[PDB]
């Protein structure tokens, strides 16, 4: 026959592998597809969809967890202080890990693009205020008053009939791609901080409530993409499942 | 201009003025199914005006404790008109949904609500507690009709799902210092192009608050809530005796 | 998690009182409501306020303008403050531990007798 | 067809109308230069999130932005690239001496719901059609290889389910089976898209039978026969007790995928098979928690 | 706020005899709470959701109702389980107990 | 070469007759955010107030 030589790399069976495989039932024709509502092509259509993003992810215990979902804000004294801080890291433990943002990156290595954050205000009507939002890049530490906040990116809230504003947060690197941050050495794929802070006041006439919450969503902007797919951290298993 | 709106459909009305716009599931609007798409030979039967109407359930109250119910469609409709008497009568079904969501209160309340759609909404079981127990929900769980279900874990939407990525199904917020009213309009979802009407629930509605709702002393402490749905593009086939289950 | 209470047995009227307990085993800024409760000596028992996870505060109403609730998350403590206190405030003070409008942990502390 | 109102109506229109159409996207978006912005009337920053939709900001409506050519691609991000990986499914133990599967033989109902991360994975959606590739490999308990003679069989449903190591049902006229050895490769073949419906289904909301629902028959919930497509048999060729112990493990890959209707991930542990069961007295948080909301 | 009022104020019974306590609500409550509490010490949660027996309690108590009437029964009585109970509400704040009953 | 793929992915490989057998391929990037992201009946641009 065909004079041919074996070169090493046969027999092995590597499971991403793309072949041709013969098929079990010959002449097989499958039931006609009908048209089925929200169909999905790229996954990067998911990543665009606004989630609930847990900032305030300190209590554990059963009856509270659906307090996570939500942090308060009240009247304060008029010196400028401190409401909120995380990271914005996404594919970090904390906060993000309860966005849909944050499940799909976990099974991806490398990211790029930028992202936005939309808080809504859920006060009475009667409530007023205004707040400050700013964002850390990398290097400076958290800040220690607003006026060190300030000097970064930030934007200014104002509470009307539009009840909600988007922070965005630009992409600020010096790679093109950023691998998911962590403590130790890999601490150099950091992202930065956003911490929010008091403009002016809380405030409210009599009869209207003391106290109020902020909801927080999460998404990605246009240029958002990732590569390097690779298996998620954790498994959703302690056992055989029977 | 959007913030006013009126629902015109077979004999029916509704006004209001504090809406937020008009959500349509997926980007599609209801249709009827095509002759390709068909299997049945049978011709089928179109009711129009008399099925395709404005429906009203019951009510529930808002409290500060409250947790958040569920409906499972088209399993709330099955006992109430023509609709569930052509439901009931017929072997196959198919038609899409208009959903609308009442919730006023005065300038001097607060609180929000999350309103959403999920198609294929199945009920877990806690499994006994420890995990080790392979119970079941009962029949009045899964299918609890009108007058629906109080969620008993609704950080697991009692199906082992975040309800904080409920976000990516269709749905709308009722924020009271900004609207009253939520309006959702849902095609038909299904695998098949027809199905049996009293076996199988294509979706869920879920309503649950976020923010707790308050309020001073001395203001009004009753916050009723209303559903309000309407069929689109019904169609029955398959005819013989009436079964009611 | 085991609770303790401490603080003077014997006030006199129209004085400032002070009462402290001691939380051991779990940190009280982990979750969890923290509440003051007194039993009247006919046998009678009255829920005063408590103090969230997060520094948050809520009171009753019939004791407004009187009761101050603080916490010291150092030392693991949180404190009860009365103003200007009267005979009828004579009473076994409780600490408990709470869930949010639900039982969760709900285990008592052993209580403190106050006489004024 | 006389009166007005029939034929003016819109009764049997089967043309669905679509708001949105796709669009070519290999790359991410660029960017480009914007400069400050001082007027009244446009407010780009503020948005209203009880309509349902996700902002509409952008970089340049928000910050003084450069000219930047974006050239990464977006082709690792399909379907295909997402699930085209080869998983564990299924795993089959034929013990010399025990009591699970002594004589030599073995039936396996195919589901690919035993084992968390395939199952994490494909739950993301709600309908799906594909194609698959199925791969074998068979060994000793220790990893070591053996002379010895596997026979497969692929059981559809309604076909007789071959009871013992000399069954009658072995000579597999019309049923599909592979003959292979332990020392050879592993075994791999193509499978098409068998269900009568139009797609498989992860989550059925639904009783399979009409009649009384009693507590009884609840066992019955969730299950769809769409999704049922057969049985999976092993044996040993032989008149005689084989003389190694053996396990077949089973993997799986999808090809030509298709999928509708996301939904949120799975986030308790998994317990049972075709049942979203969870511990009620372990219920943890998605995510890890910290001591303060004002510090890191 | 919540008044719940509890009947009998006195109720006493001999050994294995049956006993059956009432509280009732001034408006409709998801669930009711009781506690135990022997003379010198602190009250200990006894029942929670009405149904559910708090850890370390005798399977001889069980508790039942619904809406605005809530019930708390013993099939067998003993010497070891005498003391004053009381009816809890977690609806809303403030936090409201029973009167109680001797047994 | 029967036409009985689920998809009937562009370019693919193929040695036999079925074409359920073949490689999986390259398909076309196309996308459709608006879909899930903004199913609004009436579009707003994203200069003016929502409401
Ligand atoms: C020698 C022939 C060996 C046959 C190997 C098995 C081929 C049959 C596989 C059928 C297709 C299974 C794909 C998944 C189907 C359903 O979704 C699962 N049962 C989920 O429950």
């Amino acid at each position: 026959g065909f004079p041919t030589e074996l070169k090493p790399g046969t027999n092995q069976f590597l499971t991403t592998d793309d072949g041709v495989s013969a098929p079990i039932l010959p002449n097989f024709h499958p039931t006609p597809c009908i048209h089925i509502p929200g169909e999905v092509r790229n996954l990067l259509e998911l990543c665009q969809v606004e989630t609930i993003l847990e900032v305030n992810n300190v209590p554990t215990n059963a009856t509270s967890l659906m307090e996570r979902l939500r942090f308060p804000v009240s009247a304060q004294a008029g010196k400028g202080e401190l409401c909120a801080v995380f990271r914005a890291d996404p594919g970090r433990n904390g906060p993000w890990q309860s966005t849909l943002l944050g499940q799909l990156c976990g099974y991806y290595t490398q990211w790029s693009g930028s992202l936005e954050v939309t808080f809504m205000f859920t006060g009475s009507f009667m409530a007023t205020g205004k707040m400050l939002i700013a964002y850390t890049p990398p290097g400076g530490p958290l800040p220690k008053d607003r006026a060190t906040a300030m000097l970064g990116t930030h934007v200014i809230w104002d509470f009307g009939l539009q009840s909600s504003v988007t922070l965005v947060i630009p992409w600020i690197s010096n790679t093109h791609y950023r691998a998911h941050a962590r403590d130790g050495v890999f601490d150099y794929y950091t992202t930065g901080l956003v911490s929010i802070w008091y403009q002016t006041n809380y405030v409210v006439p009599i009869g209207a409530p003391n106290t109020a919450y902020i909801i927080a969503l999460a998404a990605a902007q246009k240029n958002f993409t990732m590569k390097l797919c690779k298996d998620a951290s954790d498994i959703l298993q302690t056992g055989t499942i029977q | 201009s959007d913030r006013v709106a009126q629902l015109t459909i077979g004999n029916s009305t509704i006004t209001t003025q504090e809406a937020a716009n008009i959500i349509v599931g997926y980007g599609e609007w209801p249709s009827y199914c095509s002759d390709s798409d068909a299997t049945a030979v049978d011709k089928p039967t179109r009711p129009d005006v008399s099925v395709n109407r404005f429906y009203t359930l019951d009510t529930k109250l808002w409290e500060k404790s409250s947790k958040g119910w569920y409906w499972k469609f088209p399993d709330v409709l099955t006992e109430t008109g023509v609709f569930g008497q052509n439901a009931q009568f017929h072997y196959l079904y198919r038609s899409g949904f208009c959903i609308h969501v009442q919730c006023n209160a005065s300038k001097f309340h607060q609180g929000a609500l999350l309103v959403a759609v999920l198609p294929e909404y199945v009920i877990g079981t806690v499994a006994g507690g420890t995990g080790t127990e392979d119970s079941h929900p009962p029949y009045k769980q899964t299918q609890p009709g009108a007058d629906g279900f109080e969620l008993q874990h609704p950080y697991v939407l009692d199906a082992g799902i975040p309800i904080s990525q409920l976000t990516v199904c269709p749905h709308q917020w009722i924020n009271l210092r900004t609207n009253n009213c939520a309006t959702i309009i849902v095609p038909y979802i299904n695998a098949l192009p027809f199905d049996s009407a009293l076996n199988h629930c294509n979706f869920g509605l879920l309503v649950v608050p976020i923010s707790p709702l308050d309020y001073d002393q001395g203001a009004t402490p009753v916050i009723p809530i209303t559903i309000t749905l309407a069929p689109m593009c019904s169609e029955f086939a398959g005819l013989r005796q009436a079964v009611t289950q | 998690v085991q609770l303790q209470e401490s603080g003077p047995g014997l006030v006199k009227p129209s004085q400032s009182l002070s009462l402290t307990c001691s939380v051991t085993g779990y940190s009280i800024t982990s979750g969890y409501y923290w509440n003051w409760i007194r039993q009247f000596p006919g046998n009678k028992l009255e829920w005063m306020g408590y103090i969230n996870y997060g520094g948050s505060n809520f009171y009753n109403p019939s004791l407004k303008n009187r009761i101050s609730i603080t916490r010291d998350t150092s030392r693991n403590q949180f404190f009860l403050k009365l103003n200007s206190v009267t005979t009828e405030d004579t009473a076994t003070y409780y600490c408990a531990r709470g869930g949010y409008y639900d039982y969760d942990g709900d285990y008592w502390g052993q209580g403190t007798t106050l006489t004024v | 067809d006389r009166v007005a109102d029939v034929i003016e109506s819109s009764i049997g229109d089967s043309v669905s109308r679509a708001l949105t159409h796709a669009l070519p996207a290999p790359t991410g978006q660029d960017t480009q230069v914007s400069s400050h912005r001082l007027d009244t009337g446009k407010v780009p920053a503020l948005q209203a999130a009880e309509i349902g939709a996700s902002s509409n900001a952008s970089d340049e409506s928000m910050i003084e932005t450069r000219c930047v050519l974006n050239s990464h691609s977006t082709a690792e991000t399909t379907l295909d690239s997402f699930f085209s990986r080869a998983g564990l499914v299924g795993e089959i133990d034929l013990p010399l001496k025990g009591t699970t599967n002594p004589n030599g033989y073995a039936n396996w109902d195919i589901d690919i719901t035993g084992y968390a991360q395939m199952r994490r994975k494909v739950e993301l959606f709600t309908y799906m059609r594909f194609d698959a590739e199925f791969t074998f490999v068979a060994c000793t308990p220790t990893g070591e290889v053996v002379p010895q003679l596997l026979q497969y069989m692929f059981v559809p449903p309604g076909a007789p389910k071959p009871d013992s190591r000399e069954s009658l049902a072995w000579q597999t006229a019309t049923n599909p089976s592979v003959f292979v050895k332990l020392s050879d490769p592993p075994a791999q073949v193509s499978v098409p898209f068998m269900s009568p419906a139009s797609a498989y289904q992860w989550f059925y909301d639904g009783y399979p039978t009409f009649g009384e629902h009693k507590q009884e028959k609840d066992l019955e919930y969730g299950a769809c026969p769409n999704n049922m497509m057969g049985t999976f048999s092993v044996r040993t060729v032989g008149t005689s007790k084989s003389k190694y112990p053996l396990v077949v493990r089973i993997y799986m890959r999808m090809k030509h995928v298709r999928a509708w209707i996301p939904r949120p991930m799975r986030n308790q542990n998994y317990l049972f098979k075709a049942n979203p069961n969870y511990a009620g007295n372990s219920i943890k948080p998605t995510g890890t928690s910290r001591t303060a909301i004002t510090t890191l | 706020q919540i008044v719940l009022t509890q009947s009998p104020a006195i109720m006493s019974a001999s050994p294995g005899e049956k006993v059956t306590i009432s509280c009732s609500a001034s408006s409709s409550v998801r669930y009711m709470y009781w506690y135990q509490q022997k003379p010198g010490s602190a009250p200990k949660p006894w029942i929670y959701r009405t149904s559910n027996l708090a850890s370390g309690v005798p399977a001889r108590f069980s508790g039942s109702g619904s809406g605005t009437s809530y019930s708390l029964t013993i099939s067998s009585m003993e010497a070891e389980d005498a003391a004053t109970y009381y009816c809890q509400q977690y609806h809303s704040y403030p936090l409201t107990f029973g009167a109680g009953t001797k047994l | 070469e029967n036409s009985n793929s689920a998809t009937e992915n562009y370019t693919t490989i193929n040695y036999y007759k079925d074409s359920y057998a073949a490689t999986a391929g390259k398909q076309s990037l196309k996308q459709d955010p608006d879909k899930f992201a903004n199913p609004v009946k009436d579009i707003f641009t994203e200069m003016a107030a929502p409401l």
